[PDB]
């Protein structure tokens, strides 16, 4: 219990801060069958990028 | 600025170094926009990050030095220019 | 001239990739003329083999 | 972005603490308001075009100088971009209301927005007027309990712009 | 959390949340009290869970606490137990969150590099979190035990 | 459906489904009988829903069935009612699916180009959808009409 | 990709027909199997590394020549590619089992896999025996009831290769 | 304008303007007096054109100016005539520029979004622009009539 | 692509020859039709939406089961793709009419279209009937000479489909 | 890409044996020829522009119809393509000679080149004649001992394109 | 990048001067230490994982708050990034030692490092302490003669960050 | 090999080899005879190197051959010694090639995933490779010992 104690107090670093992350949802068009809504999503993502 | 926008839109990135600027400036001065686009898209970096099927996305690369901060400033930056050259808007009130 | 229809297989030799990349390994696409030399040379330098080359238009 | 739950998780993680009675109180408070938030988000999403219509009509009625020749809302392109920005504000306010927290606003809307508008020539006072108008339009449809919560995020957008 | 996942998915597509997403959020907030009591129960019994899980870990794996083992000695054993305590805390966070996102992003991303730098065997992590699973699902009722065991299984798979 | 969305989300990251996704699918399958009863109620009374909704639509906008209107005549009014029937079927599909993907894929993607090439006013469609929403939610209880309203509102917003 | 529910929806859509007793019965069957499917998916996801270890060990004990020099699995790269493919098959079989259809297996796995192995030189029969080993290991794990449900999609993959 | 189009096309290729582009510019600037004559004629007849076009629009669609119409009342009818004036000004700008680019990017891009937000029916705009076409092409000579008609056709098609 | 002028240039360049009397005669013939082609192209551009609406209405009135459930044009997605294809055919016929050459059709529309439609299940006969309906509407709008010129490329499209 | 050293290494790796006397003899042979190969590669690098100069000159003197109107090498563009291909053949033949193996010709020259030439209609006979011209020019400059070695890889390219 | 040889070359090239006796003396001084630099670089490459492990251990022992909850190195995410940064520092210090110049450190490590860490919240003094930890751990392994050479580049990094 | 890497690098810029790469190949082929002598001395020393390295490994890490260990048992110890034999052959290949490319391609790409699937402790790999380095370096002269130790250090770094 002693070895897990926070030493910077409430003025510590949460996980949210630090380095910036890329968008977690990765858009791709799979070879083969593709749903229409997912295709529209990918196309909108490409135009947005 | 066009080079920086190219890297932003198709590599999700800021320009890595001055060598990238020199290469793409030489391409833009000689051949135009299409050849610069094909240079960005035929790059090894593009095929290693997005391959053939992944939409390019915002990245914040750890290396080289200064590229992470530049990429943060780049991917954060929204469009700053008016969308048309016709009919500019002006600051000024009409009082009722 | 005009378009090519190129089929090539690009294996992976530098790493073992965790995504699926079946489509990045085997792929048939249309490559129009003024880019085909560069694309063929990149496929060759990636270690991939070109399976077929066809002239669709021209 | 972070919601109320992840905000409590942050507060207790930076301290290396398990959840206390106050943490469970805050989590109860968020869970209690969940159905209200879901209903309000459904209502807003149902009437987004309507809300934007009243908000834009009020803004351009109070300030006809935006849509006169030489205003920042004068062209079909710039009128469309204005109502598009109002769509942005409404949708992200709905996101923040569902999250119970204003982090998504700061990260996705307000970050660099003031300088972006200044470079575009977009009037920020008029944008705050449009956001406020959208607040009164939305509050009537969502209801008093939902309106009080939704006005928090609308006022957050207005203060961030100011 | 569940709300964050739904909002991020709706934002990456630049749309309002779908009726199904609102339905999953409704179900999540409707079940908040039960998962909240689950986190309460696991939090009250931190010391017993950590002590028993450490005992089963060291009995199943004597080499960890034997001379030359990574957890050999009192202080390294305490570091072992407080890592287990970290992960129990993350499991409570995930239970209240409704997803394994807190666990994923506090104690999973970069866990391999962290434990490689520390000469900590990842298998040892796996049976440690399995023992903590056994102890922690012992104290809970069947449905609560299954719900908690899903998070512990996710952690064990992440360390594996 | 819900399961398809969860699987596609997991596959995009090349991972197995997390406990949150599994819990979402569990809540979906647990609620299957309720939405099935709702869909059966909607389909068993579909003729009444279509006739009444057409009645409110024509009352609100008599110009549609007036001379110079798009729905003037027996065959054109029949086409209008048949479109209403199409969208009622799509709403039942969405109910059983748990999300609006069937509606989005059969009746929304490219609907503006369709109704533009057909000279059909979109606000007329929006208010016809609103009329179907009112009539259909009339048949169901408050709880069932609650979720059915979200699907109908999605359809109205998509047309608008 | 397609689910059982989406499959029924598409069948009744191409007919332009509303749901009837048969469609409702099929949907009820899927809803009844849903909790079993979720339990099996969770059990498999928890033990994916163990299933792959046991199945690959069984395959390389039955066919040791694959990992000695000259075998298609002889190098660290090629062995890693082999166990990686086993991971693919297990994960996508789990996806299919949750879905209740094999559409994902056709679209995202078997689409051009045979000729890819042919050009690479991967022994298709040995890969099929590896899939069979995964089927046995997974059936020993999830239980008797879910074993046949999993083996349906494992056999679909095996027949797709062969 | 024509010159701007040629220059941006040359600039996208990092080159000087080719003899074809210079010939195009030469032909454009040789016809400037005709374009200015046409624009001046359309400017003189501005009030007549707007008056007759509005009258033709309203006599076909009495509901627009009746109680409950979009343009009902003196102020809303004035806004109607003001929009017609906007588009006539844009056509004169297009004639002097030699292209529909001023028309396009002052009053075509986002026009459907704008009129949808205003609840102004697009068919009314298309019919009004056709009326303006007829009235304006009546005033000009045939060779100028064809040129003005091209710009009005572009506007009417873009609104449709 | 190549137009009539570029076709003549290509012929005399491969022959290695300067322009002859017959080449100049072909160039005179093409230049003499320039104003007629420009007027026809402007008329078609001004009326393209009307042509597409009338032709699609004719095609779907003659074959109602194309857009009823089970038809290839049954969904808003399918109907949209159908009318978009009709717009493509009209626009490319107009381009080919302006160029005085059918090449642009070959290398930009017809290449692979038969295979694409056979793989998708698009009925070739109904597509040909839609093209002929556009031909009739366009010929009614453009006048006799312009219709004679446009019919060449409409027939070329229909024949290249089959 | 594999050289002689890598060829021996892979040959022994697929068998799982260590280097024997035969392997060491092959390695000694390659090491002995290494200095000559480096000198030859340097000489060829020095004269590459001149080699392509003279080889293309002889090829177009022997087949004047190649560069005259109607020929495959008739334009500035196609002539540039011809001399570019000749450059690439020379450089890759130098790579292969320096490596001591003909693999690089397989994966980086003949990898799809014959199909490309067949699709474009490039005359294989004239290409072989041009390669022989490069062979003749290179052998005159490099020296007989290394000219014989370059002949192997030039003949490999000629046979592969054939 | 610049090394000692390239630094001398650039110094004489900015003056348009041929090399003089001082330049040749400097080049001799570099070639004399080349073997020691190579041996030290190989020694670092052999022990890089070890050096990083003990250095990070000692750093987190002297500053426990870094890895306790709320610390900047507290999450597997942030801990892994921390030890990754120390690996970067070791690798680039080895580069600078091998090149004999600190130019690589300036233009690939220190350029924008301070305000990068400032934007991140990384404690720069703790990074300096970790770099000192790596220096102390490395000096024992390399040996005093190599220890001084490696220490000048470690001190360059520490002074640039400080 | 040295030649392979130089040729790939030259082909990267689509150019002939520069004096640097040519002199590099020259210096490589000039030293081939002593590389072959070293590879021999490693080759005929088969059992001494392998058995001594395995003995020292099991002495320093008794857990591997102790009950419950990865290498416990006669067949598993045979597999351990066989892996060591594999890597010694790879080191001789890398010696003759002049780089680590044979070692890398045959035994380094994916080795981590391989030994994870085999539940083999990578620190055991590293200790065994250090044992092999000590034994193989003992049999060679100092100049050759340093070079061979470089390849063994590369292998240890790849495993660690
Ligand atoms: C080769 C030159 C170079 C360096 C050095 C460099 C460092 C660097 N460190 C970063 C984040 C970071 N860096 C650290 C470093 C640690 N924080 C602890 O308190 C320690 C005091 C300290 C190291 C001893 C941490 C904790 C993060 C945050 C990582 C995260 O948020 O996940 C980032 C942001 C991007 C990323 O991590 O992927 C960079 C670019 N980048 C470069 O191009
Ligand atoms: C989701 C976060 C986000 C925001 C907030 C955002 C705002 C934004 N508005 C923009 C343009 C614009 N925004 C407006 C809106 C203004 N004009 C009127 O006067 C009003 C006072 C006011 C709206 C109520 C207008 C007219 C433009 C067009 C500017 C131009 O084209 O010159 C632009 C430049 C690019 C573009 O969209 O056309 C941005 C980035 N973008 C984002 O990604
Ligand atoms: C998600 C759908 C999917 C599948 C199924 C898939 C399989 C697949 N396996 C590959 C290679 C491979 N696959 C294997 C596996 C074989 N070796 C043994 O003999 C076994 C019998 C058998 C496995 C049980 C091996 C050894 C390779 C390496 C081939 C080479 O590089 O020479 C490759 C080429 C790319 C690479 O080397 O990483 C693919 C695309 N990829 C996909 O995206
Ligand atoms: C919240 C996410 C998080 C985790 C999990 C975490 C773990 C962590 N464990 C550490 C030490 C340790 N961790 C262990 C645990 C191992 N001993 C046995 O081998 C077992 C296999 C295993 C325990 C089940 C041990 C023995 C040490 C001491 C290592 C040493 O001092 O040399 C350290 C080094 C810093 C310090 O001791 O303060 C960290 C950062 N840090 C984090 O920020
Ligand atoms: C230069 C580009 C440009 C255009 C074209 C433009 C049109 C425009 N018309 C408007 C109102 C209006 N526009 C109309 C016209 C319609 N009423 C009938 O339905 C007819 C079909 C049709 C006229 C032919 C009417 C009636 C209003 C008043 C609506 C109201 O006050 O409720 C408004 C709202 C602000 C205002 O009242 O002035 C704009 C911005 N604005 C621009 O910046
Ligand atoms: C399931 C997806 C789907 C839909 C929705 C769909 C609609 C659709 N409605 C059509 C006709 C029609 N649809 C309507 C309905 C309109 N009349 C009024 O204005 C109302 C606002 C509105 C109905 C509420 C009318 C009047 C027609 C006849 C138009 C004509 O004869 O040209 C047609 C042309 C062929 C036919 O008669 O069936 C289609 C394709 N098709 C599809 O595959
Ligand atoms: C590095 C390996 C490699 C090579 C060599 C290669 C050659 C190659 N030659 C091409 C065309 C060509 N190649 C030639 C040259 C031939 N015709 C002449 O008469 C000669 C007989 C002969 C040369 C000695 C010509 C004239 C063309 C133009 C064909 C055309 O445009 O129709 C093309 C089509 C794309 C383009 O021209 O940009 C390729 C890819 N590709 C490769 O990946
Ligand atoms: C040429 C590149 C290459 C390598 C290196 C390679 C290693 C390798 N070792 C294996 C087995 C094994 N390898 C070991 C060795 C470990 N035991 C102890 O932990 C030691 C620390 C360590 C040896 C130094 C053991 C014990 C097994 C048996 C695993 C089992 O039966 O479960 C296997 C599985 C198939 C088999 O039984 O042979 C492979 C693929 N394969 C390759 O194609």
């Amino acid at each position: 219990i002693q070895k897990g104690k926070a030493l910077r107090g409430a003025e510590g670093d949460p996980y949210t801060i630090g380095t910036r992350r890329s968008p977690k949802p990765i858009f791709w068009v799979p070879q083969g069958g593709t749903n229409p809504t997912e295709f529209q999503n990918v196309i909108r993502a490409a135009y947005r990028q | 600025k066009v080079i920086e926008l190219l890297t932003k839109h198709f590599l999700g990135r800021a320009p890595q170094d001055q060598a990238e600027i020199q290469r793409y400036n030489r391409i833009l001065a000689g051949k135009g926009l299409k050849v610069a686009i094909e240079e960005v898209l035929n790059s090894d970096e593009y095929t290693q990050l997005f391959g053939e099927d992944v939409v390019p996305f915002k990245r914040y690369p750890t290396l080289p030095t200064g590229t992470y901060l530049a990429s943060v400033a780049t991917n954060d930056e929204m469009i700053q220019q008016s969308g048309s050259s016709y009919s500019p808007s002006y600051a000024g009130y009409s009082y009722p | 001239t005009r378009l090519f229809k190129v089929t090539a297989l690009i294996p992976s030799y530098k790493k073992v990739r965790g995504g699926r990349e079946l489509q990045n390994t085997y792929f048939t696409k249309l490559v129009e003329y003024d880019r085909w030399f560069a694309e063929q040379q990149r496929i060759q330098k990636q270690g991939g083999k070109i399976l077929s080359v066809k002239m669709v238009a021209g | 972005m972070q919601d109320a739950i992840t905000s409590v998780i942050n507060t207790y993680d930076v301290q290396g603490k398990y959840f206390d009675t106050s943490a469970f109180d805050k989590l109860k408070a968020y869970y209690a308001t969940g159905e209200l938030r879901v209903r309000a988000a459904g209502t807003i999403s149902a009437n987004a075009a309507t809300i934007i219509k009243e908000a834009s009509a009020k803004l351009f009625s109070n300030q006809p100088d935006l849509v006169r020749p030489g205003g920042n809302a004068y062209t079909t392109r710039r009128y469309a971009a204005c109502v598009r920005d109002m769509d942005y504000f409404l949708r992200y306010a709905t996101y923040a209301m569902l999250a119970g927290d204003t982090s998504i606003l700061d990260e996705r809307v307000l970050n660099g927005l003031k300088e972006t508008y200044n470079s575009l020539g977009v009037p920020i006072s008029s944008t705050v007027q449009g956001i406020q108008a959208m607040k009164e339009v939305t509050g009537s449809l969502v209801g008093s309990g939902a309106a009080k919560e939704m006005g928090v995020y609308f006022d957050y957008l207005s203060s961030g712009l100011s | 959390s569940v709300v964050t996942k739904a909002i991020v998915s709706a934002d990456a597509e630049a749309r309002y949340l779908s009726p199904g997403e609102l339905d999953r959020i409704r179900g999540f907030v409707s079940s908040g009290e039960r998962r909240l009591r689950v986190a309460q129960t696991l939090t009250e019994s931190r010391e017993r869970i950590i002590k028993q899980a450490g005992d089963q870990l060291f009995q199943k794996r004597p080499d960890l606490v034997s001379p030359g083992g990574n957890a050999y000695g009192a202080e390294r054993t305490a570091s072992c137990l407080r890592d287990l305590d970290y992960y129990l805390r993350l499991v409570t966070f995930g239970i209240v969150a409704g997803d394994v996102t807190p666990i994923e992003e506090i104690g999973v991303i970069g866990v391999k590099e962290m434990y490689r730098n520390l000469e900590v065997p990842l298998p040892g992590m796996v049976e440690a979190v399995k023992a903590m699973k056994s102890v922690a699902t012992g104290l809970l009722s069947g449905d609560d035990s299954a719900e908690v065991g899903y998070y512990f299984d996710y952690l064990a798979g992440a360390l594996a």
